[PDB]
């Protein structure tokens, strides 16, 4: 966007067991990181591994 | 133990070791290190 | 080692033979703790009763029947047994079945050997000289739906071709998701109501696709080819209480209903011999 | 050299558990509980350990032994999903990794005669009772506190009910091959058995999956002295212990 | 000596909040959260700590600053009651202390006017608008994550809503003693404070005490340009932090 | 070898997250440095990832 | 000798010769020794 523009967002990632999120308020009850668009123009989140199986299928 | 005389009838070399992502990662002038501004 | 030990009279207040199997626990008493004995050796090792042992001999685990014909006026090759499709599981043979399924957790090394045998049921002049393919196809390849499809070309997947009559034998390597195969999982694929229970990927080692390689020919051959299993640096854990009734699905722990009584009733009372 | 070995007390969290007539407590595979070491684990998370707010025991609702009764059986950590704080963090978190302190607990006089076979089950796989290729629901699984009572009668889509056969087409005479206690009324009130995380993995889902599964089988029948009533309460008591919570995430959803 | 001060980061469990227009986090009084040592408890019960499970951000339901908004007022820890993990435990133990970082945050264009004032009292007691002896009822002292918008008309048994006052009898203009920060839209996005346990006693009751109040008061008031929508968001994250739980007990039971 | 490190808390003025793709480099951001993480090892060595293997 | 490069391809480990039962036979918290009263 613009670069008099701005926007705070908010990455949510949810680990499996739970319902895909319908709100913000259920979605950062999850692995999130709060993004200020600033001078930086990337945000870089990284999923963390979250799994009990040591490997999961790609299908 | 090799049976033959050329080197294209051995087998495999299996892998090369050394790796190094960051020549297709981060080809840069000049270096960036994470969590300094990437512009000032 | 001595495997019985020289040992005389006793009168003492420590009775070794007296004690509470409620604790669970089964005191390691010995012949020489009942009666007198005499110093004997043990002259045995017990080679053949390691997990390694007696989970390490061939047995066969699948066998299926495929056919050299023309693919003209044919709609699906696999129910005209031009190829054939097995879901990689050791569940389909008791006798192995019942071994492997005496432990709850097993981690082992595969050697697959595979058998394959010709038949003329109708009239033929020769013993044809075919070419089977075995195609491993892991979970999410492209099973093959033709006996000349695409996939047959393997570009990436492991594949193996020999003469029928003779036979093909190739290892490999522990392929679970987990540290050991779970023979038993208390348990679901999902949280949901109506899915499935015990048979889940983690019991899902794949597939494999045979074809007769070689083109069709005037007359029908039924090759039977038949699978065998080896397992090699077996490891295993949790012992568990063997099975007694028979079964009636793969991966599932279901018996029969109306089944017969396992324990053999004695002729007599309690007191006959 | 004077002591007693019956006397025993175990304290965990704010709760405490005495015995008078107790066996001598099992370790499951002579391995006491432990917290997931560097070297094992899958999972980048760093876990939660809640200590004395989850390591408690926990009673669960008493079962009525008579003279008919066949046995009992409760499934890990499903029992526990109703209890206070682990319940909650057992359905706030993605995974989960624990061991356990069980304590059965059945009282009766010098009179009265019988035996309980109080074992442990790592993937109790349960059979359906119509047989072929059936799966057992979830519903029927997953049954919480209140367990499943083999004496009661089959149903759609549910496990088989024969004790005799453990629900899975093994006898109950082999069952001692797994962690197990007898309460003998003539010489116990008491059976208790410490179990380690049995899995394949090192930290796994709490929702879809039980651990382990405990029986309660009356083996020699209850006989109740002439006049009395024919009927023993049976209390259980779980504690859980080295518990670890990973991946927490919204509240999961599960059926009923 | 080339570097920058507006970007700062807080990464608290798995929640991580980025900035770009930042002015310094504040430290109430100068000293950062701390869990109850020995020379201050009274309570023998060993305090349970829950670590990452409960120390990370919950982001607030947004607030709308209009042109003729007065301000918003919330409770602590009553403001997250319904907030994952930290909600149950808050309700499930019958003592707790606990201290917090808030982060408000409340973005516009280059082009937008107008001034937030984001300050946290302790015991923030509120004054009825009856006046006279009345008391402020639970159910409006405790509002949860919607809080109290301080735009709104006043209710029977309820706190009074004059801004200008503080709801207690004190002026605006002298709030700044307490920790406070300001959100100035042509210099700052975000405010950020915080604050330790702030109690006469090492541990309390979590629900029927709140420690502090967080307030966030427009002092000028929003001048957006020509043609813009008269409104702004306002997002409040707040993320418990040296967290201690004691007295395990049934769940705690309150109003509504 | 290492795969996650293990790391607590963050409270600072450098921001490992946020950067400038129109760089043209994808900055070796780890799990660690967007959530608080333990150690961990590899347990691999990627030989079946080998040019020589594909 | 091993005439190929992965372990898979390898032949038995033969036997594991240090065998335990007690872990099986006595999974008991107190340590109980023959001979001396089980219960006192």
């Amino acid at each position: 966007g613009p670069a008099l523009s701005s926007a705070k967002l908010i990455l949510a990632y949810t680990p499996p067991g739970a319902r895909g999120p319908q709100d913000r308020r259920e979605a950062m009850l999850g692995t999130h990181v709060v993004w200020d668009i600033g001078l930086q123009s990337t945000i870089v989140m990284t999923i963390p591994w979250t799994s009990g199986v040591q490997f999961r299928y790609t299908d | 133990i090799n049976y033959y005389k050329d080197a294209a009838s051995t087998s495999s070399a299996g892998q090369s070791l050394s790796m190094d992502p960051s020549k297709f990662t981060e080809p840069v002038k000049d270096l960036m290190l994470k969590g300094a501004p990437a512009l000032n | 080692t001595v495997a019985s030990i020289s040992s005389g009279p006793k009168h003492t207040q420590k009775v070794p033979i007296l004690t509470a199997n409620e604790t669970g626990a089964t005191m390691p008493v010995l012949p020489s703790d009942s009666i007198e004995t005499r110093t004997t050796y043990m002259h045995f090792n017990g080679s053949e009763t390691d997990v390694e042992c007696f989970l390490g001999r061939a047995a066969c685990v699948h066998v299926t029947e495929i056919q050299n014909k023309d693919a003209t006026g044919i709609d699906n090759h696999r129910e005209a047994k031009l190829f054939n499709d097995w879901k990689i599981n050791l569940s389909s043979l008791v006798q192995l079945r019942k071994k492997l399924e005496l432990f709850t957790y097993v981690r082992f090394d595969s050697e697959y050997t595979i058998l394959a045998t010709a038949s003329q049921p109708d009239s033929a002049n020769y013993s044809s000289n075919l070419v089977v393919q075995a195609m491993y196809v892991p979970p999410g390849a492209p099973n093959p739906k033709e006996w000349d499809d695409y996939t047959w070309q393997s570009a990436s997947n492991p594949s193996v071709f020999f003469k029928v009559g003779d036979t093909s034998r190739f290892s490999v390597p522990y392929v679970g998701l987990a540290s050991a195969y779970n023979c038993f999982y208390d348990g679901y694929s999902h949280d949901d109501a109506e899915t499935q229970y015990g048979i889940t990927v983690l019991n899902h080692m794949g597939s494999m696709a045979f074809r007769i390689v070689n083109e069709h020919d005037e007359h029908k051959t039924l090759v039977k080819i038949r699978v065998y299993h080896r397992a090699k640096h077996v490891e295993a854990w949790i012992p568990r209480a063997p099975r007694a009734l028979p079964y009636t699905s793969i991966g599932r722990t279901n018996y029969p209903k109306n089944t017969e009584p396992v324990i053999k009733k004695r002729k007599g009372d309690i007191k006959s011999y | 050299c004077g002591y007693s070995d019956r006397v025993q007390q175990i304290t965990l969290g704010n709760s405490t558990i005495t015995t008078q007539e107790a066996a001598n407590a099992v370790v499951c595979y002579a391995e006491w509980p432990e917290y997931l070491p560097d070297v094992d684990a899958s999972d980048v998370n760093k876990t939660s350990k809640p200590d004395t707010s989850v390591c408690r025991f926990y009673t669960l609702d008493s079962k009525t032994w008579t003279t008919g009764s066949k046995g009992w059986c409760w499934k890990l950590p499903d029992a526990l999903k109703d209890m206070g704080v682990f319940g909650q963090n057992m359905f706030f978190h993605s995974l989960g990794r624990s061991g356990y302190t069980v304590h059965v607990q059945c009282n009766a006089t010098k009179f009265h005669s019988g035996c309980l076979l109080v074992v442990v089950i790592p993937e109790h796989q349960l059979a359906s009772h119509e047989g072929g290729n059936v799966s057992v629901k979830y519903t029927f699984t997953h049954p919480g506190e209140r367990g499943i009572d083999l004496s009661s009668a089959n149903e759609v889509g549910g496990p088989v009910k024969d004790v005799i056969y453990n629900m899975n087409g093994t006898l109950l005479g082999n069952l001692l091959i797994f962690p197990h206690q007898f309460i003998n009324l003539r010489t116990n009130n008491t059976a208790t058995i410490v179990i380690p995380y049995i899995n394949s993995v090192p930290i796994d889902s709490m929702t879809r999956h039980n651990n382990v599964s405990l029986m309660v089988i009356p083996i020699a029948p209850l006989t109740v002295p002439t006049g009395a009533t024919p009927s023993l309460p049976i209390t259980v008591t779980i504690a859980p212990m080295c518990t670890e919570f990973s991946g927490i995430r919204s509240k999961s959803i599960v059926p009923q």
